[PDB]
């Protein structure tokens, strides 16, 4: 199978706060699987420790749990008075549950040349490179 | 096959230039056969050589430079008992007729390493 996974960060940190999002619109699972996900990635010492040069003043409370719930917001929009997200680059990776040697992770190419919002979005099931993986 | 090496040696300043410096600088390099300081083994002259690192950069953009322009040479070189890794696949192929993709190319390439892992002691660290 083929999952990518997309970047889109905040076009500046405003008060010393900084966010970055990651985007899987390949995976499909329940609501309970994606808290289980995010509980099981909110303790990990690797991802924190990555960030503790990354001037994250606490690593570990960074990803809120309620993003499993909470509608999400199509690409190109914002908030009131907010600037959209921009995604610095997506991530393309293969898997193959048959025999797993090593996860060949690369860089998608021409990222720009794509319909973003539609390949991008959550639901979507018609995107020319985001493919539906059924969990 | 001498009127090839004649031609390319006369008619093109790389190969004339490469023949240069070895027979004025690189002549008093030159080793006796079976010698431990061959490096570099010439098997259409026959000559051995013992080259330090210093001349051996320009030895190595001379022969770069005759590449470029499709020259025909057969120098070769005598690895020791600590040198890098070579390996050598003479191919079967059933049929008169492979595409060797690249992302076969990755998967054979992981798995030398990890057989290199299992086979081998590498040294700690990145």
């Amino acid at each position: 199978h083929k999952i990518h996974f997309f970047f889109t960060l905040k076009p500046e940190a405003v008060q010393g706060k900084y966010g970055f999002h990651v985007l899987i619109p390949g995976l499909k699972m329940a609501a309970s699987t994606k808290k289980s996900i995010i509980a099981s990635l909110q303790h990990d010492a690797t991802v924190q420790k990555i960030l503790h040069e990354q001037g994250v003043a606490n690593p570990e409370s960074c990803l809120d749990p309620h993003s499993a719930s909470v509608p999400s917001l199509l690409y190109g929009s914002s908030k009131l008075n907010h600037r959209p997200y921009q995604l610095k680059t997506g991530f393309e990776l293969v898997f193959d549950s048959s025999d797993p040697d090593y996860i060949p992770i690369h860089q998608i190419k021409n990222i720009e040349s794509y319909n973003l919002v539609s390949e991008l979005s959550l639901t979507n099931e018609q995107g020319s490179l985001v493919r539906p993986v059924y969990c | 096959d001498t009127i090839q090496l004649t031609a390319q040696r006369k008619y093109l300043a790389e190969v004339q230039a490469l023949e240069t410096l070895l027979a004025r600088e690189l002549s008093v390099f030159l080793t006796e056969p079976g010698s431990k300081k061959t490096n570099i083994i010439n098997r259409i002259t026959g000559k051995t050589y013992a080259l330090p690192s210093t001349e051996l950069l320009r030895f190595y953009e001379h022969l770069e430079q005759c590449r470029k322009q499709g020259a025909l040479m057969y120098f070769l070189e005598r690895q020791g008992t600590y040198s890098g890794l070579m390996l050598d696949y003479d191919l079967k192929l059933n049929t008169n007729a492979p595409s060797l993709e690249s992302s076969v190319l990755s998967r054979l390439c992981h798995r030398i390493f990890v057989h290199i892992k299992n086979s081998s002691v590498l040294p700690e660290g990145s």
